[PDB]
């Protein structure tokens, strides 16, 4: 709660956050070009983990 | 052809046949109470663990 005093801004969390920074990645070069795009695939995938690991937990199948 | 010939009456089941017998037999198992009971319920189970399988190839928590 000091960080909230901290920064303005909150977001909803619970890996909403983070699956919208992974689809952002995955479309477009952010740089454009392909020496980028073979660490930025990686860097998207990575991001996805904290979600679906949530469902996981929980008995709900993780593509889905 | 021989199914129907024999008896016009035939289950719409599709493996909701093997289920409709195991939830058949759990309520019954209660009702009567009695040195039977427990034996009766582990048999009602068994019949369970069959349609369960089915819903195991389409995917999620099956038990859910």
């Amino acid at each position: 709660v000091k960080n909230a005093i901290d920064d303005g801004c909150v977001v909803p969390g619970a890996g909403a956050v983070e699956v919208a920074m992974a689809e952002a990645l995955i479309k477009h070069k952010p740089s454009v070009k392909g020496r980028a795009q073979l660490g930025v695939q990686a860097f998207a995938d990575a991001l996805l983990i904290i979600p679906k690991v949530l469902a996981q937990n929980s008995g709900f199948d993780l593509q889905e | 052809c021989r199914n129907v010939l024999l008896d016009p009456q035939l289950v719409p089941g599709g493996g909701a046949s093997e289920m409709a017998v195991a939830h058949a037999l759990t309520e019954k198992s209660k009702a009567m109470t009695g040195v039977e009971q427990w034996p009766y319920r582990a048999v009602a189970q068994a019949l369970e663990v069959i349609p369960r399988t089915l819903i195991q190839n389409c995917g999620a928590s099956t038990i859910r």
